[PDB]
Order: structure tokens, then C-alpha cells, then sequence
């Protein structure tokens, strides 16, 4: 489970973040849950399940799973969308969940 | 040897103690203290 | 010329301790 | 000794012979008495819980669960290689009898079979008391008892009240013949009933695309369109999905659910003689549609339980739930409506009205898959004797039989405190339906997790306790529909 | 194969060659021949 | 619905401090809980996962044996007591509640795989330094 | 030519728990955000919930009429309150109809308008066959149920008859 | 009966199996979501009643019938591609394609891919011929003709439409007011559905919205009208203080004692349908009319053996994508 | 064949059942056949 050290995109565009995974991690079909946290604040579950947005979540925030590597595509980038995103998934061999390496989306406006 | 003498496996058939009156699905953990003896010629 | 000299046989049979695999392909041979 | 120890499996051509030997212990039930039982003995406050019958001193032998006859390897060697199986011949042996007094040696054990099915057949209701899945375990024979007609807790005029070979160097055996039954299907259809079509070619049938010309007044028109590849929902079809009786969707995530009790009040049921009974497990229907795997129908599944779990108000993790996802091709989802019908005539003064079929009985053209069987699940059931039946296959799954394997009744001959221990070796023979598929790509089939673990699934722990980690189902292979 | 069996090994070989066509650069050259043999 | 933390402090290397999480507004029993540790500049690290009623607990590797988890149902509290802290453990600790499940295994519904942590706590800074 | 000594739902052994579980408690109780899914063994003490292999036979509900002229409604409902089928725009009363228990047990005064030893395998003529969930219970709204007045055939139905035209198909041709 | 015709078979998909799904046509509906494949093979469809440049001599034709029913069977979908009813016409052979499992348009792992080349098949030059003899399994006779113990057949109601537009409601109800059934979340129009009478006798200007391809009215003896209820049921108990209430039955499963007629066959209509291989079914006769069968006439698969163009002198491992343009023709007797 | 009496079930080969753009060992939209992964023979287990 590895994420890009930084992703950067301008307002009014389409930003994508993707966490590639191992067989022990995503090969099994285990769901990949995405999280966001505004800096210095408690992290909030964003995309519970493979691609579902819970009640109280913006429609533009959408993510999927293919192969071993899940992807998350934010549309209509907003200032409020600049924050740290975290890809978690269960790892079979480890027997415990493994979060990603962390990512900071950069709104270029 | 690719086919040495076969392992000869042996054990006593476990004999249970008094089972309770009303049925209990759990496998029996109570057995009669026992051992066996005999003659072996090879 | 107007005769076909073989059919297209491609399949596999599972028989006892044996497995029979038939593979047909088409080839093209230049000079 | 009057018998030997036979455990093995013989994979021979299209046949498989399974043989299981277990040591058992039989106590005295009801102190050698017959006794009336009813709900009032428990107080019987609910009419739905009302029952009447008698408890007997007799025991009986229940091998009706698959895990008795198939090791987890054999169940794997089976389900991945074959499109179907079904029992043919049964063989049963009771040897090595030993009688004790309370502990010193002694007496006879009485045992008999019901060939004409005269006594009440209690086996097909999936009761506990089965032979233990792990050969080293010793299974206490469960007591026999039965129920009959009742009104409230009282009996009624029609209610009924109900020769044996005697045995310590003696043995008991019989052979049993399974009547012809269809192969229990163990495959998933590659195609869904509505996708059978050739996507590349048009149909010659027509459907009505436009019922009005445009926006305005007096626009009514008839415009027709060829049913074709672009629009596949409207095409004509020769067959329709099987019957349905709706179940309330339950969210396996506690938060999604409603914050009020709805177990009984919101459950499906059928009504018989003023007594409502939960519809369980019910007709075969796919648990959940693709895209939501976390929901399950309420009673539409068979909910087993893990080792060390039992009795009342256990937690969610403890019980293991079976999955009926594979039959989603030919069958309506359990927690979804069958479809829609029109409820009125369209006038020029009234718009069309539709309604949601909640349940639909059989219609010509309905096809279906029956409920999958599990390693922990039952094998056969007894078709009731009635005027007529439809598709007698039992609703928990397995092979319906008008003449299923007979009961084996057993008791100790009587007092002195006494109990009997013994041996049992039961042998069933199965017919196999081989996999003929021409499918090019490799198919999904059962496998163990190669990654490191504290323990081995389907193996004993450090205290010797044996446990079966997950429900295992037969349908892994794929056929064309 | 690999799921159900401990070992496999080839026994016999049967090879065939047929429906020969020869082309000329395109039309059929119907009198041409093809040299084929095995070294046993 | 609220989840808090307490017990944080300045430990210094080599000593233990209990770290407790009190929670109200939701049924304590029906949800599985996680602890997740976050270094200041490093991604979220999942410290431990305890099932409902506390029957089964499976630690992460790094902390194995030098932590313990206790969940008292009656007072609606989650207790994580640790032992033999090094200076690699200085970081925030978030009290989490697992709900969402990886899809295919939801029917088995195990103590683990509920890595979905819908809501979780304010965190507390446990700083291990001489 | 006989009657059963056993009801369809009591075929169980009274002395033994099934290995099957059901959903015992949706709500812990008395609080907001207090919902827990507890499971329990199906057993003798609760005989409504146990899994069962066979279900009782089909039903098309009959209106109910009682012998005592007071218990009956003070209006004439013989034609208006009758269950019928509609063939070529013409309505025909359903008589006698499929085989159903003429009354619930213990009540001898009521009889089906166009209709008692079949009661064990067959739904009472007057009583609805069962309930069906009519939606998904998911927080915003509580679960609902409908009443099933008539029920067609289902795999696992067994039924009794009452104590052949030339057509493409017929089911259980025994004359009604 | 005997039929003889003439056919022309092209090269489909450049002799390539090509994955297809709604993502090619955009698939704006979940109802239409599909994932499947398309083959270069063609096939012969005689399933309808009214059915009953230079020369390259070395180039060959490939034909096989699948008698184990191992391929998807597309002849029971009432597709076009029939032999012409008129014996002197020349027809084109439809391309073979099938479908498999999907979630949306994407494939589940349970999806099944088939290479038709991997069946044994017969190869034919210009002088060779092909024949086989299929034996039909026993089916019932199709019936062509016009206090109670028996009741009319099943019903799944259709919405009524008038032929004169003025009697039809001023709204778009084709799909919204349609009848359908749900399968794993996708709604599929009910067509034609159960066999039912197209109208009440005396009203001939009314037809079922999706219930008829034609008019089935001959069956109004034993079958209820598609657009009408099956009948009425009591929904309650009467009492002194509660009047009798009833409600309409808009869909009716099979009942013991029912009798019904099947759907009629037409000169244009299909003959047979394949009964899917499953656990259980009832009255297997196909709902579009004709003879239900577990073992219909096999699919006759046909394609032209590809003839490659001139390969380069140096060796290149990529499969040859340059083929000589070729098509075939001949005569078909059935 | 294998006469193995091992109780616990083997490691087998499977096609992972999850929604995917394409099927493994099948043809993509241009018909290019693809073998996604190498497959070894050793899955069943023996004693030493």
C-alpha cells in the first residue's frame, strides 16, 4: 500500500489519487476504505466500502477498485478539498490492516 | 528405503464415563482411566 | 485441389490416468 | 471384537464411497418411561409456540449432515471437480457394544429400523445430535421424541401415541437404497436469464417506443421500435425467473439498520391454523444483488454457528451465515420485489398505474435453482405424504425423498444405573456428474489461504478443540444456462 | 490438471500437416510443393 | 455520538501509562473498536484492534506484547494499557469504532475486517522523551 | 381417505435444538443510536422461528360467513363480497375453489362462503396465507409488511384435495 | 417439408474474438448492462416456420455443430437472421455472439470466455459437402383449434392500449407503465409473458401493451384477458360492525385445478426453444410460442478459414494481422 | 493421481471473483489474447 508523496491540481479540475497494493493486501478482494483529514484535525471516513459515499458526503468525491490498486477521483476541486487522504486495506499475511503512506492534495489556486 | 517397513500405529479405544441424563451436544471430555498391555513378536 | 486433406481438431479428453490434448493452428511460411 | 474401524474415501470413476466410524455413548432417557410433553410444561404463553407430544426413552442416529461423511479435503476434492452428486446406496453397522453399570461391565441394547416409515420422522428438521465431524470425537446419542396434533397445549381426539433386535458380542447392520433423485446442482450459471440473447443481431419482434408525439395537447401516437442490441431490456424472452416471497433486508453493519426492534414484527411468515410461523429459510432466492454484499435477507439464509457458540443472545461475529449469491442469475433477489403489474386501465382521462408484486407463485416459464447445500448442512429430507406436491426438493436444501433413509431407533433394555457405549460405521455411496465444460479461462474454486497464521483452518487448536471456520457450499463450477 | 494431480508426463506424439496452399506475389500457385520431413 | 480520549502525558522512555477511551451516545457493545496512532509527519498507523466483548484481540506487529487492550462493557469505556515505551511511540492516539466490513467476508462477520472506522475520537498526545 | 396426526409445522423433534440460528434482537432498547444484531439458537422453547423444509399449500381467500345471523354484517354481501374469477368479461363465482380449511380450529360456527381435516397442511379458507416485507427497513423508515390474500404454487408446498378438459396444460388436475 | 437456399458468408471482426459491452454504445441504463463476446463464426438460423473478385479453390470453410450444447444458445431469443420465406432469395449469415455475467458492464470473475476454434470442426474446400441428422426429442402436439371443477389460467396483468390514439392517455407510458420483472437489480420488460387473451370479446381495438408480438383471442375460452384481473378475493373479515371488503388480483400463480392454453404459433413465429439446464421449472413451453425442448436442434457454426497475406522474410512473433480478403457462398438444404 | 488423506483442504488455483474491466485469459476489445500471470504446477501438497 503506497501512495504518491504529493498530488497537485488546479481548482475546477479532476484530481486522482491511487494506492497500489500487494496480493496480501488487495489481491484477496478486501475493500479499500478511503479517509480524509483536514490538517491537525481528526480524520473522517470518506468513501466507506469500495466506492460508496455515506450520508453527509459530497457527490463529487468518487473512488473505485480495479486489480490490486484502488483509485479515487475527485471532480470539481474545491478549496475545502485540500487535505490529507489515506488509503487503508486489510493485509492477509500481516493479519491486521495497513494504512497507506499518506498523501497531501495540493489545490493550485 | 523408498518403502521402509510401514509405521505400525496403535491406540486404545476410549471408553466414556457415565453420560448425563439429558442430551448435551458437546463432545465427551470424561473417560475411564485405562491402559493396555500385550505381547509383540517381530 | 478441391479436396480437403484434414479437418480442424482442437479439444481435450479426460480419460482415467491419461489426458489427450489436440491443438490445431494455422501457419504462414515465407522464403 | 464384533467390528473394525473404517474411515476413508474411495474416489472411483463416477462414484465416491464415504465411510465414517465413530464411538458413541447412550444413556437412559426418561428413566425407562414414556412421558407426555407440551408447551404448558414450559408454560406455553404464545399460541405460535404451542405444541404437544411425547418424550420416549429411545435414542436415534442422525448422520443427516454432510460433514459426517466428507472430510474438508474430500469436500474440496468434490466441489471443485464436479457438476453434481447424489447418494445411491446406504450401509450401516452397529458393532462393538459394551454395557456399563454405575463403573463395571455387565445386558442387551435394543435397536431397530422403521422401513415402512410408520413412526414420526424427525430427522429432516436439521436438529443437533449428528455424528461429530472430527473422527476422534465421541457423540452422545440424542433422545427421540415426537409431536402430534394439538389445540393450545391440550391434545385432541385424532392425536396419536407411539419389534427390535436385542444385543455384548452381537452386532447390528442393515443396508438402505436411496430412491432415484436428481443431481443436486453444484454450479453457477455463466449467463443471466435476461442476457441469453445474441448481442450482435436484431430481433424481428417489435416493442412500442413512443406513446405520444411530443409536448402539447392531443399528442397521442403509436411508434414502434425493433427490439435490438442497444436496448436489451425490452426484448422478448421465452422464460422468466423463479418464484419469490419477499424478505426484509438486514444490514450487517449495525449503523445502517433501524433503531427499533423488528426481528419478529417485520419478518415474513406463513399462517397455518391461526398459528403464524416464520418463513424459514424459504424459497431459494439470491441473498444480495451484485454491488451490495453486506446485506442479507432475514430468514432467507441458513445461519449456522461457530465452535464454542451456543444458546441464547450470542454476538454477531459468533454465527456464520451461508451465501446464496450464485443463484442470482435465474432467481429474484430475496429482499427485492418480483416485478410490476398494471393496476388499472388507462383511459384518456387517467394515467397508467403500476404495483409492486411482493410475492408470485408459479407461472408457466419460471425456472429456478434450489437452495445450495453446505458441508455443515443437512443431506436429505422426507417428502410428506399428501395428495399433491410441487418440486418436493426441501427448502433448507438437499435431496427430497418420499422414502428417505429410515430412522434407527435404539434404547437400553432395563432399576440399575446403566449406560451403553459402542461403535458405528455408516457408509454412503454417491454418484458423480463430471465437468464437461469447454470454458477457456480458469474458474473460481475453493482454496486455503497460503499466508501464515496462528492455526490451520479445519484443524484442532492447542486445547484439542476442533472447529470449522466457514460455511462451505457446493456451487463453484460454471455451466452455460 | 495442476489442481487435481501430483504428476503428469507426456506419452505419445501425433503430428499432422494438411490443407497446404502456395501463393505468388496474390493468387494460387497450384503446382508448387512444400518440403517437410522430420529428423528421427 | 462522541468518542474521547484521556490519560496522555509525558512518559519518558521505559515506563507505562494506561490510555483510556470513554464513549457514550451509541451502544458500546454492538461496535468493534480500533486504536490508530499518528506520528506528527507520518501516515496513520493502526496500533490495535479489539472485538466486541473483547473475546479476540490481534495487535499490530510493532507493538505486540508491549501493549494490552481491555474493554469494559458496563461503563462504556475502552482501555488501552501499554508497557515498556520507547521513544519511537511518541505520537497521537485515536480511539476508533469499526463498523463497515470488507464486502465478501461480512457474512462471516469476524472481529477483524471491520477496519471501517466511521467516526473516531479527538486524539491525545503521548510524548515519550527523557 | 385419511387425516394427518401431525401439523406441518410441528414435524420437529421437541427435545433437540437445531443447529440453526435466527435474528433474536434488532434493538438493544430504550435509546437513540442503540441497535445491536444478536442471534440465537432455534429450539423447542421457540417453535415459530425454526427452519422448515416444507410449507403449506396454496390459498385463494374465501369470505367468512357465520351461522348466527347476528354475528354477520347487517347487509347483503352474497354477490358483492364474493371471491370470483373473470373470464371474457363475465364474472363467475369461485366454487368450491381450492382445498382449504373451512374454519380455524376451535371455531365451528364460521364457514367459507363458497368453500376441516386438511387444516394441518392447508391454510384456513378465511385466513390470509402470510405476510411479506413490503420495503427495506433502513433508519429513515421502519420495516413494513403486507398481507398475502392468495398464494400460488411454490417449491416446497404440500397440500390436500377436497374430500379433465382438453388443454395445453393443467396443474394438479384433480377436480375442484 | 424441405427447404433449399443460397448463402453468402463474409469475414467478421477480421477473424478476431473481440470483447464487447455497453461501454462501446455508452450503456446509459442499468437495465441494459451487459458484458459478453463476439466471434468471427457465423451460424444458421432456420428456427422460424416460414423457412419451412476471383475464385480461390484451395481456400476452405470451417463448420461444426455443437451437439453437447456447450456454447451459449442464441437461437431461442427470436433473433433475425432467418432463412428467407421465399425460396429464391439470397440471405446473409448472422455473426455469432453471446453474453455472460456482469456487474454493470464490467465482468465478474465468474464470466466465461469461449474460443470456438477449440471445438473439433470440419473443413471444406469447394468440392466437399456437409450434412448431419438431428432427431427431435418428444414434445407435445401443438394444438391448432378454437359449481365448477376447473378455473382459468394464470395472469400477470398488462396495461391496455387502444389502436386509435385518442383513447390512449396523453403521456409517455411505454416503459413507465410497462410490466416487468426484477433480476439482481435490473428490471426487464415482461414480454410477452404468460399466454393470455389479447382482448375481451367485443372490444377488438384493444391490445396488451407488451403482451403481444398479432392477437391471441382464440384462447378466451380457457384464459383470462391479459389486461384484466384474474378475479377478486376477500381482504378482510366481515362482522356486525365491519362490512365485507374485497380486492382485485392482478397477478396469479398457478393453482391446483387450473387449465390453460399456450401461445399460438404463426407462420413467421419461432418453432423451438431450449429449456435452460436448472433445478426446476414449470410448464416449460416457451412464452413466445412454439415447442419447448431441452435438446433443440444444435447450433450450426460456420466460418471461413483465414488465409494470411505475404509474411515478411525476417521473423516477427506478432500474430499475423494482414489477411487476404475472402468470402464464401453455397447452398443449404434442410 | 493423489491418494492423500490430509484432512484440511488444499491450496488450489482460482480466478478471483471480483468485478473487473476484462476477464483473465480472454481477449481485450481489440482481440489481443492475454496471459496475465504465470501459473506454476505446484499446489497440492505431499508429505516429505
Amino acid at each position: 500500500l503506497t501512495q504518491p508523496p504529493s498530488v497537485s491540481g488546479a481548482p475546477g479540475q479532476r484530481v486522482t489519487i491511487s494506492c497500489t497494493g500487494s496480493r496480501s493486501n488487495i489481491g484477496a478482494g478486501y475493500d479499500v476504505h478511503w479517509y480524509q483529514q483536514l490538517p491537525g484535525t481528526a480524520p473522517k471516513l470518506l468513501i466507506y466500502g469500495n466506492s460508496n459515499r455515506p450520508s453527509g458526503v459530497p457527490d463529487r468525491f468518487s473512488g473505485s477498485k480495479s486489480g490490486t490498486s484502488a483509485s479515487l477521483a475527485i471532480t470539481g476541486l474545491q478549496t475545502d478539498d485540500e487535505a490529507d487522504y489515506y488509503c487503508q486495506s486489510y493485509d492477509s499475511s500481516l493479519s491486521g490492516s495497513v494504512f497507506g503512506g499518506g498523501t497531501k492534495l495540493t489545490v493550485l489556486g | 528405503m523408498k518403502h521402509p517397513p510401514p509405521q505400525i500405529l496403535i491406540k486404545n479405544t476410549p471408553v466414556p464415563a457415565d453420560p448425563p441424563t439429558a442430551f448435551n451436544k458437546d463432545k465427551l471430555n470424561s473417560f475411564i482411566t485405562q491402559y493396555s498391555t500385550g505381547q509383540v513378536s517381530v | 485441389v478441391g479436396s480437403s486433406s484434414g479437418n480442424w481438431h482442437c479439444d481435450s479428453q479426460w480419460l482415467g490416468d491419461r489426458v489427450i490434448t489436440t491443438s490445431t493452428r494455422t501457419w504462414a511460411l515465407p522464403t | 471384537s464384533s467390528g473394525n474401524w473404517h474411515c476413508d474415501s474411495q474416489w472411483l470413476g463416477d462414484r465416491v464411497i464415504t465411510t465414517s466410524t465413530r464411538t458413541w455413548a447412550l444413556p437412559t432417557y426418561n428413566n425407562h418411561l414414556y412421558k407426555q410433553i407440551s408447551n404448558s410444561t414450559s408454560g406455553g404463553s404464545s399460541n405460535d409456540n404451542a405444541y404437544f407430544g411425547y418424550s420416549t426413552p429411545w435414542g436415534y442416529f442422525d448422520f443427516n449432515r454432510f460433514h459426517c461423511h466428507f472430510s474438508p479435503r474430500d469436500w474440496q476434492r468434490l466441489i471443485n471437480n464436479n457438476w453434481g452428486f447424489r447418494p445411491k446406496r446406504l450401509n450401516f453397522k452397529l458393532f462393538n457394544i459394551q454395557v456399563k453399570e454405575v463403573i463395571a461391565n455387565n445386558s442387551t441394547v435394543q435397536v431397530f429400523t422403521d422401513s415402512d416409515y410408520q413412526l414420526p420422522y424427525v430427522l429432516g428438521s436439521a436438529h443437533e445430535g449428528c455424528l461429530p465431524p472430527f473422527p476422534a470425537d465421541v457423540f452422545m446419542i440424542p433422545q427421540y421424541g415426537y409431536l402430534t396434533l394439538n389445540d393450545g397445549s391440550q391434545a385432541v381426539g385424532r392425536s396419536s401415541f407411539y419389534p427390535s433386535q436385542m444385543l455384548t458380542g452381537n452386532n447390528f447392520q442393515f443396508s438402505y437404497e436411496f430412491e432415484n433423485v436428481p443431481f443436486h446442482s453444484s454450479y453457477a450459471h455463466s449467463q443471466s436469464l435476461d442476457r441469453l440473447m445474441n448481442p450482435l443481431i436484431d430481433q424481428y419482434l417489435y416493442y412500442l417506443s413512443k406513446t405520444i408525439n411530443g409536448s402539447g395537447q392531443n399528442q397521442q401516437t403509436l411508434k414502434f421500435s425493433v427490439a435490438g442490441p442497444s436496448n436489451m431490456a425490452v426484448q422478448g424472452r421465452n422464460y422468466i425467473p423463479g418464484p419469490s416471497y419477499r424478505q426484509q433486508r438486514v444490514s450487517t453493519t449495525v449503523t445502517q439498520n433501524n433503531n427499533s426492534e423488528f426481528a419478529w414484527p417485520g419478518a415474513s411468515s406463513w399462517a397455518l391454523n391461526g398459528r403464524n410461523s416464520l418463513m424459514n429459510p424459504g424459497p431459494a432466492m439470491a441473498s444480495h444483488k451484485e454491488g451490495e454484499d453486506r446485506f442479507f435477507p432475514l430468514s432467507g439464509s441458513l445461519i449456522f454457528g461457530k465452535q464454542g457458540t451456543g444458546r441464547d443472545n450470542v454476538d454477531a461475529d459468533k454465527v456464520m451465515i451461508t451465501n446464496e449469491e450464485e443463484i442470482k442469475t435465474t432467481n429474484p433477489v430475496a429482499t427485492e420485489s418480483y416485478g410490476q403489474v398494471a393496476t388499472n386501465h388507462q383511459s384518456a382521462q387517467a394515467q397508467a398505474q403500476t404495483g409492486w408484486v411482493q410475492n408470485q407463485g408459479i407461472l408457466p416459464g419460471m425456472v429456478w435453482q434450489d437452495r445450495d447445500v453446505y458441508l455443515q448442512g443437512p443431506i436429505w429430507a422426507k417428502i410428506p405424504h399428501t395428495d399433491g406436491n410441487f418440486h418436493p426438493s426441501p427448502l433448507m436444501g438437499g435431496f427430497g425423498m418420499k422414502h428417505p433413509p429410515p430412522q434407527i431407533l435404539i434404547k437400553n433394555t432395563p432399576f440399575i444405573t446403566q449406560y451403553s457405549t459402542g461403535q458405528v460405521s455408516v457408509e454412503i455411496e454417491w454418484e458423480l456428474q463430471k465437468e464437461n465444460s469447454k470454458r477457456w479461462n480458469p474458474e473460481i474454486q475453493y482454496t486455503s489461504n497460503y499466508y501464515k497464521s496462528n492455526n490451520v483452518e479445519f484443524a484442532v487448536n492447542t486445547e484439542g478443540v476442533y472447529s470449522e471456520p466457514r460455511p462451505i457450499g457446493t456451487r463453484y463450477l460454471t455451466r452455460n444456462l | 490438471l495442476i489442481n487435481n494431480n501430483w504428476g503428469f508426463r507426456p506419452k505419445r506424439l501425433n503430428f499432422k500437416l494438411f490443407n497446404i496452399q502456395v501463393k505468388e506475389v496474390i493468387a494460387n500457385n497450384l503446382t508448387s510443393t512444400v518440403q517437410v520431413f522430420t529428423d528421427s | 455520538v462522541q468518542l474521547v480520549e484521556s490519560g496522555g502525558g509525558v512518559v519518558q522512555p521505559g515506563r507505562s501509562l494506561r490510555l483510556s477511551c470513554a464513549a457514550s451516545g451509541f451502544s458500546f457493545s454492538s461496535f468493534v473498536f480500533h486504536w490508530v496512532r499518528q506520528a506528527p509527519g507520518k501516515g496513520l498507523e493502526w496500533v490495535a484492534v479489539i472485538s466486541y466483548d473483547g473475546s479476540n484481540k490481534n495487535y499490530a506487529d510493532s507493538v505486540k506484547g508491549r501493549f494490552t487492550i481491555s474493554r469494559d462493557n458496563s461503563k462504556n469505556t475502552l482501555f488501552l494499557q501499554m508497557n515498556s515505551l520507547s521513544a519511537d511511540d511518541t505520537a497521537v492516539y485515536y480511539c476508533a469504532r469499526g463498523a463497515i466490513c470488507s464486502s465478501t467476508t461480512c457474512y462471516l462477520g469476524d472481529s477483524y475486517y471491520f477496519y471501517g472506522m466511521d467516526v473516531w475520537g479527538q486524539g491525545t498526545t503521548v510524548t515519550v522523551s527523557s
